[PDB]
């Protein structure tokens, strides 16, 4: 890899600089290089990895949605405009799939298999579910069902560990439940499951807030508010 | 309107 | 070039789609491909070219400024942090210089030499001044003076044509004067020249507004407001 | 504060 000659610590330092400069493609390349050193990642490093790729794929998803909407309008009384909209939507889609495959490849080689603590293992399995979910958003072929089931399976394994090993207010556990609820609503055509999961997650977190410091309370309630916002949109 | 997923810190 | 196999019209169509999707790197690559077809550009196409590269270089400039500030703080009681800040600032700087060189190369091969009408020739010479100005922002070596003079010379030629061939409210003429005033203030250490140019430009445009339609009035006054905002900051 | 240059349409 092009980062093979750079020290691990320098890659992490430069990822932090890239974040400050809003250079998320660079940030992701630095963090990929750091993962490829073969050592496990600390909590801060795991979050740097996620921030970088979430920003990269987030821009791709936003662009894909714009282009997909234009394409769908073109396929209604609509003047034929040639293959260009489809071609360019396909170009962005292929790039997005490539980023998702890269993240999934890092998780499979070898972040998940070396992650034994709940905070690392749940984090990575959640990420696996997320990037399969992003693949599912653009999937249409003989693979859509299998991609959806791969997302579901990763989220389910993460959920099972999180419920056994983490308190209901743990921010990773909350973010996982939030994203699995989004999977149910937006991917799996299961709005009732989404609503039930969001409600139970919110209520069980509410009942555990009394155990938390001021700073942890702030962290947990911020994520709980997203559960509440979705419940307001969904009901 | 699309559902809200987990946000960065 | 990778765009050599794509039709000119398809490149323009995809540049417009990329703009809508906020994919400015793609937009710039499409417009570079369109320029390399060898035909002159229409007014709309010239603006697509400028929008694309302005967005690309604008992100690079913003990142370079963040990194340069971090580097300068590191070189004051400041703990030594190694070569990483300098290296990464240099990486972004080199990328930025490469984008500027690409735009300057398109202008030199062969957009300027084929531009005979004032609206095209002034537009391209202004762009030449702008991209030399962006090079000057990061220049430090035995080339800073020559880069500054290249920006000045391009802006001056554009100014001379614009004053002979365009009314004082023409939006290209106004944007040129605005950017040349910024050159004087921020690059050439000539704040009085900047102020004088902004004032004369604003006043001469004011006196020509009566000749304009409602839509042209809106276009011209929007740029005049930037001249006024700078004068407020500079005085 | 940095000077304002020409803006896109
Ligand atoms: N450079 C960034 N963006 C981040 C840095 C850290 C961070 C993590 C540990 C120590 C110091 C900083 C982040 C973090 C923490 N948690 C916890 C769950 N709420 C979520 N994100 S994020
Ligand atoms: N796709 C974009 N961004 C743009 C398209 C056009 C455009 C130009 C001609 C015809 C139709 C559209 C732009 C334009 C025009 N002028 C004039 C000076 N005020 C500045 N920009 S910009
Ligand atoms: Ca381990
Ligand atoms: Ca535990
Ligand atoms: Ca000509
Ligand atoms: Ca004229
Ligand atoms: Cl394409
Ligand atoms: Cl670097």
């Amino acid at each position: 890899g092009a980062m093979g000659s750079m020290e691990r610590a320098s890659l992490i330092q430069k990822a932090k600089l890239a974040e400050q400069a809003e250079r998320y493609e660079d940030m992701a390349a630095f963090m990929k290089g750091a993962v490829e050193k073969g050592e496990e990642l600390s909590c801060e490093e795991r979050n740097l990895l996620s921030v970088a790729y979430k920003n990269v794929v987030g821009g791709q998803r936003a662009a894909w949605r714009v282009l997909s909407s234009i394409e769908q309008k073109s396929n209604e009384g609509s003047e034929e405009k040639g293959p260009e909209v489809r071609e360019y939507r396909e170009k962005v889609e292929t790039e997005l799939q490539g980023v998702c495959d890269t993240v999934l490849g890092l998780l499979d080689s070898h972040l998940i298999k070396e992650a034994g603590d709940a905070e690392s293992r749940v984090f990575y399995l959640k990420m696996k579910g997320d990037y399969y979910r992003y693949l599912a958003e653009v999937a249409t072929g003989d693979d859509k069902k299998r991609i959806i089931d791969s997302a579901r399976s990763a989220y389910q394994e993460a959920m099972d560990i999180s419920k056994k090993e983490m308190p209901p207010t743990n921010p990773i556990r909350l973010g996982l439940a939030l994203n699995f609820s989004v999977f149910h609503y937006e991917i799996a055509n299961s709005p009732e499951e989404a609503i039930s999961l969001a409600k139970t997650t919110f209520d069980e977190a509410m009942a555990d807030l009394h155990t938390l410091s001021e700073d942890s309370y702030k962290d947990s309630t911020l994520i709980m508010q997203l559960l509440r916002d979705n419940l307001t949109l969904w009901t | 309107v699309r559902s809200l997923s987990e946000r960065l810190m």
